[PDB]
């Protein structure tokens, strides 16, 4: 039967809006059939609904405003895997990087002419702008503090001006690079999520089934200084989440926060202290902490890794991730005691 | 602190994170 999901984080969900998520094999037309007949058997009820959005691509489904009420009626819709309301997530040379953050500052000397902004866009409204995203298509790219020099990155907008997102955003916007890619193939995809909201069901999936379908994914594991496996997409499998350590070689402290951790944490890169464009002005560098920081060293390394070997499969990157990489170095004392076993002593390295 | 130019920035302080994942 279909199941109804929700955001344990209660603070971080966003009631009266619900992704509506199709089995496997529906088709578009299924979808919009669906949304239809939800419409109309609402609106028997007297209930008013709007059908935001339909997905085609990677998870077949919709995205529709209307009340709760209407749930158990929406479970026994045909074709229903299972409903989830939706929630926020926040700010933590032949291969493309693709940045799914706040805006950026383009014209920025440090990622001038590396960066293409796509018209993508989807943004819940507020409750400095580009501050986030520059920064971090600096540390992916940028041409004195940057990890892949000769990386091309493309920017979609899910991210706010307060680094607040929604996760249909995030899966609009994960949609969106399915389709530019069948529209137009290129060669091996890096899709950098420096962000992170509650463990949620669709988005893993959507993670899962842009994994499956080739392209590599890495993730923030999130600023929560608690298991990487309660949040999303850091707990999507095929994903490569990203712990951050600094300089002394200790998991990274944000206030009375920090890195993330456990089984869940595929390695770990520097986080802390980071150099990097600010978009304060055309020349501008500033310094940040955050496992978004850390991901976008990894998605990096794997850009680089991927153009000198382009035919790895994303479990051969991953070997290649992990065999790179500085063993046991990191304070384990650091994290809880029943998480230093769970936890992998990896920092991230380029090959020598 | 919000530095103008990468030359500010360096007397300030190879940054060590580049240096950390053996790129330098
Ligand atoms: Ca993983
Ligand atoms: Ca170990």
């Amino acid at each position: 039967t279909a199941t109804f999901h929700r955001c344990a984080k209660d603070p971080w969900r966003l009631p009266g809006t619900y992704v509506v998520v199709l089995k496997e094999e529906t088709h578009l037309s299924q979808s919009e059939r669906t949304a239809r007949r939800l419409q109309a058997q609402a609106a028997r009820r007297g209930y008013l609904t709007k059908i935001l959005h339909v997905f085609h691509g990677l998870l077949p489904g919709f995205l529709v405003k209307m009340s709760g009420d209407l749930l158990e009626l929406a479970l026994k819709l045909p074709h229903v895997d299972y409903i989830e309301e939706d929630s926020s997530v926040f700010a933590q040379s032949l291969v493309e990087v693709y940045l799914l953050d706040t805006s950026i500052q383009s014209d920025h000397r440090e990622i001038e002419g590396r960066v293409m902004v796509t018209d993508f866009e989807n943004v819940p409204e507020e409750d400095k702008c580009d501050s986030h995203g520059t920064h971090l298509a600096g540390v992916v790219s940028g041409r004195d503090a940057g990890v892949a020099k000769g990386a091309s990155m493309r920017s979609l907008r899910v991210l706010n001006c307060q680094g607040k997102g929604t996760v249909s955003g995030t899966l609009i916007g994960l949609e969106f690079i399915r389709k530019s890619q069948l529209v137009q193939p290129v060669g091996p995809l890096v899709v950098l999520l420096p962000l992170a909201g509650g463990y949620s069901r669709v988005l893993n999936a959507a993670c899962q089934r842009l994994a499956r379908a080739g392209v590599v994914l890495v993730t923030a594991a999130g600023n929560f200084r608690d298991d990487a496996c309660l949040y999303s997409p850091a707990s999507a499998p095929e994903v490569i989440t990203v712990g951050a350590t600094n300089a002394q070689d200790q998991p990274v402290t944000l206030g009375t926060l920090g890195t993330n951790f456990g089984r869940c944490v595929d390695l770990f890169a520097p986080g802390e202290d980071i150099i990097g464009a600010s978009s304060d002005c055309s020349t501008c560098f500033v310094s940040q902490s955050g496992t978004s920081q850390a991901a976008a060293h990894v998605a990096g390394i794997a850009a680089m890794m991927l153009s000198a070997e382009p035919e790895l499969t994303l479990a051969e990157l991953r070997q290649r991730l992990i065999h790179f990489s500085a063993k046991d170095v990191i304070n384990e004392a650091w994290f809880p005691e029943d998480q230093r076993v769970l936890t992998p002593n990896l920092v991230a390295a380029l090959p020598p | 602190t919000v530095f103008t130019s990468w030359e500010e920035y360096l007397d300030w302080v190879m940054p060590w994170n580049l240096v950390r994942i053996g790129l330098l």
